[PDB]
């Protein structure tokens, strides 16, 4: 008699927009999508099939394994970003649990120190300056690998010099040398930062205020003061304090507010900002808030959390992943109708993750929906690689000192 | 002077002028990962970057190189920095290195990497002048442009451009009052001139807001903005506000009205108000209301709100 599937029920065609008689390009387009969306949702009833819901893993596998060694001059745009490429590749594959072979993790790390600066960091290729965006990325796919040639390719000492280099007077930091400051560049230093035992104790001063002057009107964060609430950049904002231990240095209960209300009542997925559409790497940006904020308040004695589900509905996020953010020929997609590329393969499993696994103490639950294949390895909502890679490496760098000591 | 469009297009490895320079092949390695299979075009374009790169020279030819260079990968960081490096030793015209950067923003307003370069470049020249009006013919194409919000916000912070903002905002706010981007605009003008506390300001506000939610209810901007204003003071500040929404209920109602007075509420329980109880009652109802019925996606939020005032507020 009744739906399993929260987006199929009756009156889930409630949740429409109600675009009071008043049109304009905003309503029009939030129209348009749900049009879509209702299309995928109704599919099941107008070909007389039972509706399941299968992540389809083989498929995405041979996708990531082919385009971790080759990709099509379609990623000539990326050639800046290669280091980003390996970081979305291998953790979508650490995600689905499929091991890298030693040889490939080989490669990578080869090809990973051709990246790397002489004065530190890493560029978005071979040859190419350092730049702090693939310097993350760079030090993520290294810890995935987590082997010690991995960790060895760092160069501790010079990765410290040019995070000074960007460091700012009023806390912020530079991209890349002549670059510009937001807070993204914020959270990539303090991720390496601390995941390589390199946080001296003046490196970040200033940054948590900075930081904390991009939260503005709406609870979210901007890029810089003064600027629009968007989810990339409330993610990095969070995720940098809580590096940081300044969680506090925020509002967080307008914050909540604010990323609760980016969940959208029809689609189920996550929008990046207010009045805009939904798309499925915000799976990740937004919803993997929820657990930052989980971690914070509980931090704080917040009596009333939940101690098996984070402040999202997270079988709608399901919901909207696995029926319209699958492609049939493998990886992933922003919304029906685009095509599948690299960085939503990696954000919308990360984003499914997030949503199947809760943990908060002594209390795990989980809730997969569709298929129980479905489930995916848990990711770290902080740097978004595996808890146990995050563990393994800042493990092995508290090893040695922080340099100058 | 030779288009990566044109018919007559030629790769500089077949062009006489680039005969002395031996080109620089890629270093990927003996077995690379995430290999691009470059077009002929793009990595002949960057083997001969690459040259010119290593080499360091400040040449003519590098400079028109740089700028197929960008034009093939607009986002490589490497290229814009070794272009800023030869429009100062060549002195080129920034003039006519403005235009340049117009004609390439219109094409890809989306990268960050352009944005920087115009900027780098007003700083240079110290002059904003064709700037509001540039960006406003990006926001006429595209009204929620990020990067295109954060270049017109430095410039009017760093020149003190604050005069003629408001009109703008009020033009774009009648073109689309659902644009997020242009209440964040709005909220940085006022807060950045008169301030929101010259109560005759925060009253023409908060009317404006009220308006336009009657005309909209259902748009969420207003309603945050709404919010955004009042609740610097405490909304319990207020108490017309409890009745005047209340007002609005029976032919304007929303989930976003619904949670404004669960946000009211919550502040008069906080403010230790008359009726420590009738008031945590209204709420816990509307959350319930919300949770189960009118906000169910927000379901888990509300469940804790409830929960929240409950531990709160009835001892
Ligand atoms: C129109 O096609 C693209 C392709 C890439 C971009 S992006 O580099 O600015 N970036 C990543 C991104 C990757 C893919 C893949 N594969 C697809 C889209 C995409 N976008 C655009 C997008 C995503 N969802 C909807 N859309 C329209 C998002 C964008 C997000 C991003 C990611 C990393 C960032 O950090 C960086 O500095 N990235 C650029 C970078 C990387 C390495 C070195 C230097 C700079 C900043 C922004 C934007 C548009
Ligand atoms: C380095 C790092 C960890 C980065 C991640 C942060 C991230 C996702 C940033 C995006 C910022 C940006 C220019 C958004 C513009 O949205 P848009 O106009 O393209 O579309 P929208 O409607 O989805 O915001
Ligand atoms: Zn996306």
């Amino acid at each position: 008699w009744s739906e399993p599937l929260y987006s199929l029920r009756p009156e889930h065609a409630r949740e429409r927009l109600q675009d009071d008689s008043v049109e304009t390009v905003t309503s029009i387009e939030q129209a348009k999508v749900e049009e879509k969306i209702q299309e995928v949702f109704s599919s099941y009833k107008f070909n007389h099939l039972v509706p399941r819901l299968v992540l389809q893993r083989e498929k995405h596998f041979h996708y990531l394994k082919r385009g971790l060694r080759q990709l099509t001059d379609a990623y000539e745009c990326l050639d800046a970003s290669r280091p980003w490429l390996c970081y979305w590749i291998l953790h979508s594959l650490e995600l689905l649990d499929e091991p890298i072979p030693q040889i490939v993790a080989t490669d990578v790390c080869q090809f990973l120190e051709l990246c790397q600066s002489p004065d530190g960091g890493f560029g978005g290729g071979p040859g190419q300056y350092p730049h702090l965006a693939p310097t993350y990325a760079a030090v993520n796919a290294l810890c995935i690998i987590g082997t010690e040639e991995a960790y060895n390719v760092i160069n501790r000492e010079k990765l410290l010099q040019y995070l000074y280099s960007l460091k700012q007077p009023d806390g912020s930091f530079l991209m890349h040398v002549g670059g510009e400051v937001d807070v993204r560049s914020a959270y990539c230093a303090a991720s390496v930062a601390s995941l390589t035992n390199i946080i001296t104790p003046d490196l970040f001063e200033g940054t948590a205020e900075w930081i904390a002057r991009c939260q503005n009107w709406e609870g979210g964060i901007g890029g810089v003061p003064g600027m629009e609430a968007h989810g990339g950049y409330t993610f990095c904002g969070l995720a940098a304090l809580v590096i940081l231990k300044k969680e506090r240095s925020l509002n967080l209960k307008s914050l909540l507010q604010w990323v609760t209300s980016r969940q959208m009542r029809f689609e189920g997925g996550f929008q990046g900002r207010c009045n805009k559409l939904v798309d499925g790497c915000y799976s990740f940006w937004q919803a993997g808030l929820l657990p930052l904020l989980h971690r914070a308040l509980h931090a704080q004695g917040d009596p009333a959390l939940s101690m098996s589900h984070w402040m999202f509905h997270q079988q709608a996020l399901q919901e909207y992943i696995l029926m319209c953010c699958q492609c049939p020929a493998g990886g992933l997609l922003d919304k029906p109708g685009k095509s599948r590329d690299f960085y939503h393969t990696c954000y919308c499993l990360s984003g499914l993750s997030i949503a199947q696994h809760f943990g908060s103490g002594a209390m795990l639950h989980d809730v997969v929906m569709g298929v129980p294949e479905n489930v995916l390895q848990p990711t770290h909502p902080v740097y978004n690689i595996g808890p146990d890679k995050v563990i393994q490496a800042t493990t092995h760098f508290l090893q040695k000192p922080v340099p100058g000591f | 002077f030779l288009s990566l469009d044109s018919p007559t297009y030629v790769l500089y490895r077949d062009r006489a002028e680039w005969a002395d320079i031996d080109p620089v092949p890629q270093n990927d390695g003996p077995s690379p990962v995430v290999q691009i299979i470059y077009s002929e075009k793009f990595r002949d374009v960057y083997d001969y970057f690459r040259a010119v790169l290593q080499r360091d020279e400040r040449s003519e030819r590098a400079f028109k190189l740089t700028r197929d260079a960008i034009e093939l990968n607009a986002a490589n960081y490497t290229v814009w920095h070794f272009r800023r490096v030869l429009l100062r030793s060549l002195q080129k015209d920034l003039q006519e290195e403005m235009n340049y950067i117009i004609a390439i923003i219109e094409e890809q307003p989306k990268n960050y990497q352009v944005w920087h370069h115009r900027r780098v470049l007003v700083e240079w020249l110290k002059d904003p002048s064709q700037e509001l009006e540039f960006i406003a013919d990006i926001l006429n194409q595209d009204a929620k442009n990020y990067h295109a919000w954060q270049h017109r916000q430095w410039v009017i912070q760093e020149f003190r451009l604050w005069d003629n903002e408001l009109q703008y905002v009020d033009q774009l706010l009648k073109e689309d009052v659902r644009n997020n981007s242009v209440w964040n605009q709005r909220h940085f003008v006022i807060s950045n001139t008169t301030g929101y506390s010259d109560r005759a300001v925060l009253e023409r506000e908060v009317q404006y807001t009220l308006e336009m939610i009657k005309l909209v209810p259902h748009n969420e901007s207003a309603w945050n903005y709404l919010k955004g204003i009042l609740q610097d003071r405490g909304l319990s500040r207020y108490p017309n506000l409890l009745n005047q929404l209340l007002d609005l209920q029976p032919s304007h109602s929303s989930p976003y009205l619904i949670a404004f007075l669960v946000d009211i509420y919550e502040d008069m329980l906080e403010n230790q108000c008359d009726n420590k109880e009738d008031i945590l009652n209204k709420a816990l109802e509307l959350c319930e209301i919300l949770a189960k019925e009118k906000d169910t996606i927000r379901k888990e939020y509300w469940r804790y709100i409830g929960r929240s005032l409950q531990s709160k507020h009835s001892r």
